[PDB]
RNA sequence: GAAUUUGGACAAACUUGGUCAUUUAGAGGAACUAAAAGUAGGUUUCCGUAGGUGAACCUGCGGAAGGAUCAUUA
RNA sequence: GGAUAGUGGCCUACCAUGGUUUCAACGGGUAACGGGGAAUAAGGGUUCGAUUCCGGAGAGGGAGCCUGAGAAACGGCUACCACAUCCAAGGAAGGCAGCAGGCGCGCAAAUUACCCAAUCCUAAUUCAGGGAGGUAGUGACAAUAAAUAACGAUACAGGGUCUUGUAAUUGGAAUGAGUACAAUGUAAAUACCUUAACGAGGAACAAUUGGAGGGCAAGUCUGGUGCCAGCAGCCGCGGUAAUUCCAGCUCCAAUAGCGUAUAUUAAAGUUGUUGCAGUUAAAAAGCUCGUAGUUGAACUUUGGGCCCGGUU
């Protein structure tokens, strides 16, 4: 009799599963961003469809309606603060013009690759998963962190994670011990 | 028979991207996906 | 025009005419008469379990034939007798007499599929283990 | 008569103007084995 | 103030005969199934009704085309 | 009038003959507890709602009753019916649709564990109790995040002095799945968060489930078995209503998930109010009258001027 815990699924599979154009576009996106499967594309498409539905039934509402003003301004503020929507496109017909790779650009994996420090997208994903990147002072090991605009200057190496100093890792430690006991004396 | 194992997960998708369109390997002019003895 | 009443105070005739016409459905009449709970070989169930009464040497043609056989089985809860297409060949040596098989449908939401006239069930499990694992030499059929 | 049926219906989309994969020794067989 | 007792309302249940509901035997019948393997004919098509007949079918009355408009006068 | 806590045919004595119904009464069925809600996305609808909240009803089936503010109570009593336990054979004692757990029925569902530490409840009451509740065990019901690899150097191959690929070539990096001092955690523990030490070179620490004429994305692959009054003659070829008879290779999709069965929803304008159809494809009563029902011509204060002040 405990109060129920609400859950919800955050992706939706396409209605027509075998068509060549959508499949090749999905593989294009997965190759250029370095994705594990198609579920990331489905997740972005699902939440973008949610955003587009909200924008549509606010644009159907009459102008100067207080609900339209409040929800539209909140939606534009949120999608600028995330960083997907540009600074010069703060309108509703312009948030209807959003695309999937615009959302996929703002991932931590793509943002840690594009800011140097990774030299590849798959190297960026491997570098993130192995707990090497901290936003501010918080270590993040998730490729889909969706970096804000205000923290773009804070993606750096962790205070842990030997690429940022602080006591090099296990393989180098074992190699140093091997060279010390064998080539030392 | 035994073969070197195929990569699993994300790298496999990466492989397909490398297989499909970076330096496209095998085409008959109309982008065949499964050739035999040419 | 267009046959139907259209006036504003005329919802009752629309209601009753729709109810009679809906009684001329196929799914509505099969659902509201309780046809599956009284007349179907299953009790409206997704799967069922049964006792293998007989196996018959049903081939597609004569000696140059395709080995595609079926068994005749009797249900546990209903007591009715049906017939079931067993899977791919090599499974006939697994299914002996009195094996307590578990059955499903064949794929037409309650009708026969395939070139076998009058068979709409498949033997999903035998002796409480499987057919897929038993045919792939992964698990073995328990004795008795 | 599966192979004969596939070959008979195989020629219609040539008449109706649609692409058809060219035939070989894989047509009238169980491509994927059953359970 | 207990054991016990009269009458009343509440009323489980029991016996008899009747009503209804579901299922299993039971002669006989009509239908059908794969049954590989049993005993040339006429050809308008129907509808309603009535009689006859191993099988469709045959005949009587009334209706329909869901049947192939030539030619000539004016 | 009686009865009730109280209105009341709730019951009794008397007297009237009334009350409901085609706007569907009454009777039957319901694999029917009702609602908040759930699934399905152009809408309107369609299907589901035993089940975390609210209300009702029941404690094996009926009936009756005591105590009490409150019960027709069943972890209270009494009787009957049906089950069923113990024996010294005289008698006694029952009620898990509370929590665990057993049989049974089935396609179909978990521990005879720990604790009142939290949330609250009861009591004479800060203290006791609570299978209410919480915690852990089983648990791929469903839901969320994302490991199974990354960077070079060599030798060639290209677009061609900068950019990618191949290989029984080679090099060092990095990290958690795990093994665990410790400490956090907790009523006490398990686990998560943190971390001393150990922990990767491929048959390691190896990902599966489905499918390939078309539907629908993916083969002008390979081998074996069986038959032929067809050619050859012991090599073989071709055909094989073998609906491929059996295996392997290659390729495609989804991916810690994938397949199958049943039901339902969408596509479905095959229920059509929106929104079907009726000469010939399913379907206009043989025709007319006619009650309910549905629907029903036009007309009745319009126009003009006055000011003020609201929103762009």
């Amino acid at each position: 009799p405990r109060a129920p815990r609400t859950y919800s699924k955050t992706y939706s599979t396409p209605k027509r599963p075998y068509e060549s154009s959508r499949l090749d576009a999905e593989l294009k996106l997965a190759g250029e961003f370095g994705l594990k499967n198609k579920k990331e594309i489905y997740r972005i498409s699902f939440q973008l469809s949610k955003i587009r539905r909200a924008a549509r039934d606010l644009l159907t509402r009459d102008e100067k309606d207080p609900k339209r003003l409040f929800e539209g301004n909140a939606l534009i503020r949120r999608l600028v603060r995330v960083g997907v929507l540009s600074e010069d496109k703060k309108k509703l017909d312009y948030v209807l013009a959003l695309k999937v790779e615009d959302f996929l650009e703002r991932r931590l994996q793509t943002q840690v690759y594009k800011l140097g420090l990774a030299k590849s997208v798959h190297h960026a994903r491997v570098l993130i998963t192995q707990r090497h990147i901290a936003v501010g002072k918080q270590i993040v090991n998730i490729p889909s962190f969706m970096v804000r605009l205000d923290s773009e200057k804070h993606i750096d190496f962790a205070p842990t994670s030997p690429f940022g100093g602080a006591r090099p890792g296990r393989v180098a430690r074992r190699n140093a011990a091997r060279k010390a006991e064998a080539s030392g004396e | 028979t035994e073969k070197p194992k195929k990569p699993k997960g994300r790298a496999y998708k990466r492989l397909l991207y490398t297989r499909r369109f970076v330096n496209v390997t095998l085409v008959n002019g109309k982008r065949r996906m499964n050739p035999g003895p040419s | 025009g267009k046959g139907k009443p259209r006036g504003l105070n005329s919802a009752r005739k629309l209601r009753v005419h729709r109810r009679n016409n809906r009684w001329a459905e196929n799914n509505y009449k099969k659902r509201l008469l309780g046809t599956a709970f009284k007349s179907s070989p299953f009790g409206g169930s997704s799967h069922a379990k049964g006792i293998v009464l007989e196996k018959l040497g049903i081939e597609s043609k004569q000696p140059n034939s395709a080995i595609r056989k079926c068994v005749r089985v009797q249900l546990i809860k209903n007591g009715k007798k049906v017939t079931a297409f067993v899977p791919n060949d090599g499974c006939l040596n697994f299914v002996d007499e009195n094996d307590e098989v578990l059955l499903a449908g064949f794929g037409r939401k309650g009708k026969a599929k395939g070139d076998i006239p009058g068979v709409r069930f498949k033997v999903v499990k035998v002796s409480g283990v499987s057919l897929l694992a038993l045919w792939k030499e992964k698990k073995e059929k328990p004795r008795s | 008569s599966a192979k004969s049926f596939i070959l008979r219906k195989k020629e219609l989309m040539k008449r109706r103007g649609r692409k058809v994969a060219k035939d070989s020794k894989f047509t009238g067989r169980k491509r994927r084995h059953r359970f």
